Protein backbone atom coordinates (compact mmCIF):
# COMPACT_ATOMS: atom_id res chain seq x y z
CA UNK A 1 0.00 0.00 0.00
CA UNK A 2 2.88 2.32 0.05
CA UNK A 3 3.08 4.81 -2.81
CA UNK A 4 5.28 7.61 -4.03
CA UNK A 5 3.50 11.42 -4.57
CA UNK A 6 4.02 11.69 -8.29
CA UNK A 7 1.38 11.64 -10.59
CA UNK A 8 0.71 8.77 -11.97
CA UNK A 9 1.81 7.33 -8.31
CA UNK A 10 4.25 4.23 -8.25
CA UNK A 11 2.62 1.91 -5.94
CA UNK A 12 3.81 -1.34 -4.30
CA UNK A 13 2.05 -4.76 -2.72
CA UNK A 14 2.23 -3.05 1.24
CA UNK B 1 -1.69 18.89 -0.64
CA UNK B 2 -4.84 17.75 1.40
CA UNK B 3 -5.85 19.97 4.31
CA UNK B 4 -3.61 22.77 3.75
CA UNK B 5 -3.96 26.49 2.98
CA UNK B 6 -3.92 28.76 -0.52
CA UNK B 7 -0.36 29.74 0.20
CA UNK B 8 -0.59 33.23 -2.54
CA UNK B 9 0.73 33.66 -5.68
CA UNK B 10 4.49 34.07 -5.48
CA UNK B 11 5.04 33.27 -2.00
CA UNK B 12 6.86 30.38 -1.87
CA UNK B 13 9.30 31.49 -4.96
CA UNK B 14 11.42 28.68 -5.10
CA UNK B 15 8.90 26.33 -5.63
CA UNK B 16 8.89 24.65 -9.33
CA UNK B 17 6.13 22.77 -11.68
CA UNK B 18 7.27 19.93 -13.46
CA UNK B 19 5.43 19.95 -17.13
CA UNK B 20 5.32 17.26 -19.61
CA UNK B 21 2.43 18.04 -21.47
CA UNK B 22 0.94 18.24 -17.71
CA UNK B 23 2.53 19.38 -14.16
CA UNK B 24 2.94 15.89 -12.60
CA UNK B 25 5.84 16.74 -9.65
CA UNK B 26 7.21 19.82 -8.08
CA UNK B 27 10.51 20.75 -7.32
CA UNK B 28 12.49 23.60 -5.50
CA UNK B 29 15.11 25.93 -7.18
CA UNK B 30 18.16 25.83 -5.67
CA UNK B 31 20.48 28.45 -7.76
CA UNK B 32 19.99 30.11 -11.01
CA UNK B 33 20.45 27.11 -13.34
CA UNK B 34 19.56 24.17 -10.87
CA UNK B 35 16.62 22.59 -9.39
CA UNK B 36 16.33 19.56 -6.55
CA UNK B 37 13.50 17.02 -6.94
CA UNK B 38 12.55 13.41 -6.30
CA UNK B 39 14.47 10.70 -8.56
CA UNK B 40 11.00 8.36 -8.67
CA UNK B 41 10.21 11.98 -11.23
CA UNK B 42 12.79 11.11 -13.75
CA UNK B 43 11.86 11.08 -17.23
CA UNK B 44 13.01 12.54 -20.09
CA UNK B 45 11.68 15.50 -21.54
CA UNK B 46 11.22 17.92 -18.39
CA UNK B 47 9.57 21.11 -18.89
CA UNK B 48 10.65 23.27 -15.37
CA UNK B 49 7.98 25.91 -15.24
CA UNK B 50 9.22 28.66 -12.30
CA UNK B 51 7.10 31.53 -11.26
CA UNK B 52 3.76 29.59 -11.38
CA UNK B 53 0.88 30.77 -9.07
CA UNK B 54 -2.35 29.13 -11.22
CA UNK B 55 -0.70 26.44 -13.44
CA UNK B 56 -3.89 26.28 -15.92
CA UNK B 57 -3.92 30.25 -16.54
CA UNK B 58 -0.81 32.40 -17.96
CA UNK B 59 -0.57 34.95 -15.15
CA UNK B 60 2.90 36.80 -15.63
CA UNK B 61 5.35 36.01 -13.76
CA UNK B 62 5.68 32.53 -15.32
CA UNK B 63 9.01 31.72 -16.19
CA UNK B 64 9.23 27.74 -19.03
CA UNK B 65 12.61 26.84 -19.15
CA UNK B 66 13.35 23.43 -20.67
CA UNK B 67 15.82 20.72 -18.50
CA UNK B 68 18.92 20.41 -20.19
CA UNK B 69 20.58 17.53 -17.55
CA UNK B 70 18.14 15.65 -15.18
CA UNK B 71 20.48 13.53 -12.76
CA UNK B 72 19.44 10.64 -10.42
CA UNK B 73 21.32 9.72 -7.20
CA UNK B 74 23.52 6.93 -8.63
CA UNK B 75 22.06 5.07 -5.75
CA UNK B 76 18.84 5.71 -5.97
CA UNK B 77 16.46 2.42 -5.19
CA UNK B 78 13.20 2.03 -6.99
CA UNK B 79 11.53 -0.38 -4.56
CA UNK B 80 13.19 0.96 -1.06
CA UNK B 81 12.75 4.55 -2.51
CA UNK B 82 15.95 4.89 -0.77
CA UNK B 83 18.03 8.08 -2.14
CA UNK B 84 15.18 9.59 -3.99
CA UNK B 85 16.78 12.98 -5.05
CA UNK B 86 17.42 14.15 -8.49
CA UNK B 87 19.11 17.29 -9.26
CA UNK B 88 17.93 19.46 -12.95
CA UNK B 89 20.20 21.66 -15.13
CA UNK B 90 18.25 24.71 -16.42
CA UNK B 91 18.87 25.26 -20.22
CA UNK B 92 19.14 28.75 -19.61
CA UNK B 93 19.58 30.26 -16.34
CA UNK B 94 16.54 31.45 -15.05
CA UNK B 95 16.30 35.04 -14.09
CA UNK B 96 15.47 35.75 -10.38
CA UNK B 97 13.98 38.34 -8.60
CA UNK B 98 11.37 38.68 -5.39
CA UNK B 99 9.27 35.90 -6.84
CA UNK B 100 11.38 33.39 -8.52
CA UNK B 101 14.05 33.15 -5.93
CA UNK B 102 16.69 30.11 -4.75
CA UNK B 103 16.27 28.36 -1.24
CA UNK B 104 19.20 27.64 0.64
CA UNK B 105 20.57 24.41 1.49
CA UNK B 106 21.37 23.28 5.10
CA UNK B 107 24.32 23.64 6.87
CA UNK B 108 23.17 21.26 9.53
CA UNK B 109 19.85 18.43 9.75
CA UNK B 110 16.41 19.57 11.18
CA UNK B 111 15.37 18.56 15.03
CA UNK B 112 11.74 17.03 15.90
CA UNK B 113 9.18 18.85 16.61
CA UNK B 114 10.36 22.02 14.42
CA UNK B 115 7.27 23.57 11.80
CA UNK B 116 8.29 23.10 8.36
CA UNK B 117 6.39 24.06 5.04
CA UNK B 118 5.44 21.94 2.36
CA UNK B 119 3.68 22.90 -0.70
CA UNK B 120 3.04 21.45 -4.69
CA UNK B 121 0.11 21.38 -6.91
CA UNK B 122 -0.87 17.84 -5.77
CA UNK B 123 -4.52 15.82 -4.70
CA UNK B 124 -6.03 17.78 -2.37
CA UNK B 125 -9.18 14.72 -0.89
CA UNK B 126 -7.85 11.85 1.30
CA UNK B 127 -10.26 9.99 -0.47
CA UNK B 128 -10.87 10.25 -4.86
CA UNK B 129 -8.29 12.75 -6.67
CA UNK B 130 -8.66 17.06 -6.97
CA UNK B 131 -6.30 18.62 -8.50
CA UNK B 132 -5.83 22.51 -7.62
CA UNK B 133 -5.19 25.42 -10.10
CA UNK B 134 -3.22 27.41 -7.28
CA UNK B 135 -0.25 26.23 -4.97
CA UNK B 136 -1.24 24.96 -1.63
CA UNK B 137 0.83 25.16 1.68
CA UNK B 138 1.00 23.01 4.82
CA UNK B 139 2.55 23.53 8.05
CA UNK B 140 3.91 20.40 9.34
CA UNK B 141 6.55 19.48 12.22
CA UNK B 142 9.20 16.81 12.05
CA UNK B 143 8.07 13.96 13.97
CA UNK B 144 10.98 11.62 15.69
CA UNK B 145 12.85 8.59 14.18
CA UNK B 146 10.88 6.36 16.35
CA UNK B 147 7.91 7.79 15.71
CA UNK B 148 8.39 7.13 12.33
CA UNK B 149 10.11 3.91 12.45
CA UNK B 150 6.85 2.87 14.65
CA UNK B 151 4.99 4.08 11.71
CA UNK B 152 6.78 2.27 8.42
CA UNK B 153 8.39 -0.70 10.77
CA UNK B 154 11.35 -2.11 7.99
CA UNK B 155 10.92 0.53 5.71
CA UNK B 156 12.50 4.29 7.19
CA UNK B 157 16.28 4.71 6.20
CA UNK B 158 18.86 7.21 7.60
CA UNK B 159 18.18 9.26 4.46
CA UNK B 160 14.25 9.51 5.50
CA UNK B 161 12.32 11.58 7.96
CA UNK B 162 8.53 11.86 8.88
CA UNK B 163 6.85 15.02 8.86
CA UNK B 164 3.02 15.87 9.56
CA UNK B 165 0.27 14.39 11.93
CA UNK B 166 -0.36 11.20 13.32
CA UNK B 167 -3.99 12.24 13.70
CA UNK B 168 -4.96 12.34 9.46
CA UNK B 169 -6.35 15.11 7.93
CA UNK B 170 -2.86 16.85 6.75
CA UNK B 171 -0.47 15.64 4.66
CA UNK B 172 1.29 16.05 0.78
CA UNK B 173 -0.12 13.41 -1.53
CA UNK B 174 0.09 12.64 -5.36
CA UNK B 175 1.26 15.34 -7.58
CA UNK B 176 3.25 16.94 -4.55
CA UNK B 177 6.10 14.59 -5.22
CA UNK B 178 9.75 16.23 -5.83
CA UNK B 179 8.91 19.10 -4.18
CA UNK B 180 9.89 21.16 -0.84
CA UNK B 181 10.30 20.74 2.82
CA UNK B 182 11.40 24.29 4.31
CA UNK B 183 12.54 24.31 7.80
CA UNK B 184 13.74 27.38 9.79
CA UNK B 185 14.75 28.77 5.76
CA UNK B 186 16.44 25.75 4.78
CA UNK B 187 15.46 23.23 2.43
CA UNK B 188 15.05 20.14 4.62
CA UNK B 189 13.17 17.44 2.66
CA UNK B 190 11.90 16.71 -0.45
CA UNK B 191 8.06 14.97 -0.75
CA UNK B 192 8.71 11.51 -1.57
CA UNK B 193 6.33 8.53 -0.03
CA UNK B 194 3.62 7.43 2.18
CA UNK B 195 0.66 4.79 2.88
CA UNK B 196 -2.10 6.93 1.15
CA UNK B 197 -2.79 10.53 1.92
CA UNK B 198 -3.52 12.24 5.47
CA UNK B 199 -4.50 8.88 6.90
CA UNK B 200 -4.61 8.10 10.52
CA UNK B 201 -1.36 7.20 11.85
CA UNK B 202 0.58 7.11 8.27
CA UNK B 203 2.39 10.47 8.40
CA UNK B 204 4.26 11.77 5.28
CA UNK B 205 7.58 10.07 4.57
CA UNK B 206 10.15 12.72 2.70
CA UNK B 207 14.18 12.46 1.16
CA UNK B 208 16.47 14.19 4.20
CA UNK B 209 18.50 16.62 2.34
CA UNK B 210 21.09 17.88 4.93
CA UNK B 211 22.89 14.33 4.01
CA UNK B 212 22.95 15.58 0.28
CA UNK B 213 24.84 18.92 0.65
CA UNK B 214 27.62 17.89 -0.29
CA UNK B 215 26.99 15.66 -2.91
CA UNK B 216 24.78 18.07 -4.60
CA UNK B 217 27.92 20.74 -4.45
CA UNK B 218 29.79 18.05 -6.38
CA UNK B 219 27.52 17.05 -8.77
CA UNK B 220 26.83 20.97 -9.85
CA UNK B 221 30.46 21.82 -9.67
CA UNK B 222 31.01 19.21 -11.97
CA UNK B 223 28.17 19.92 -14.44
CA1 LIG C 1 0.41 30.25 -14.53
Amino acid sequence: GRCTKSIPPICFPD
Amino acid sequence: IVGGYTCGANTVPYQVSLNSGYHFCGGSLINSQWVVSAAHCYKSGIQVRLGEDNINVVEGNEQFISASKSIVHPSYNSNTLNNDIMLIKLKSAASLNSRVASISLPTSCASAGTQCLISGWGNTKSSGTSYPDVLKCLKAPILSDSSCKSAYPGQITSNMFCAGYLEGGKDSCQGDSGGPVVCSGKLQGIVSWGSGCAQKNKPGVYTKVCNYVSWIKQTIASN
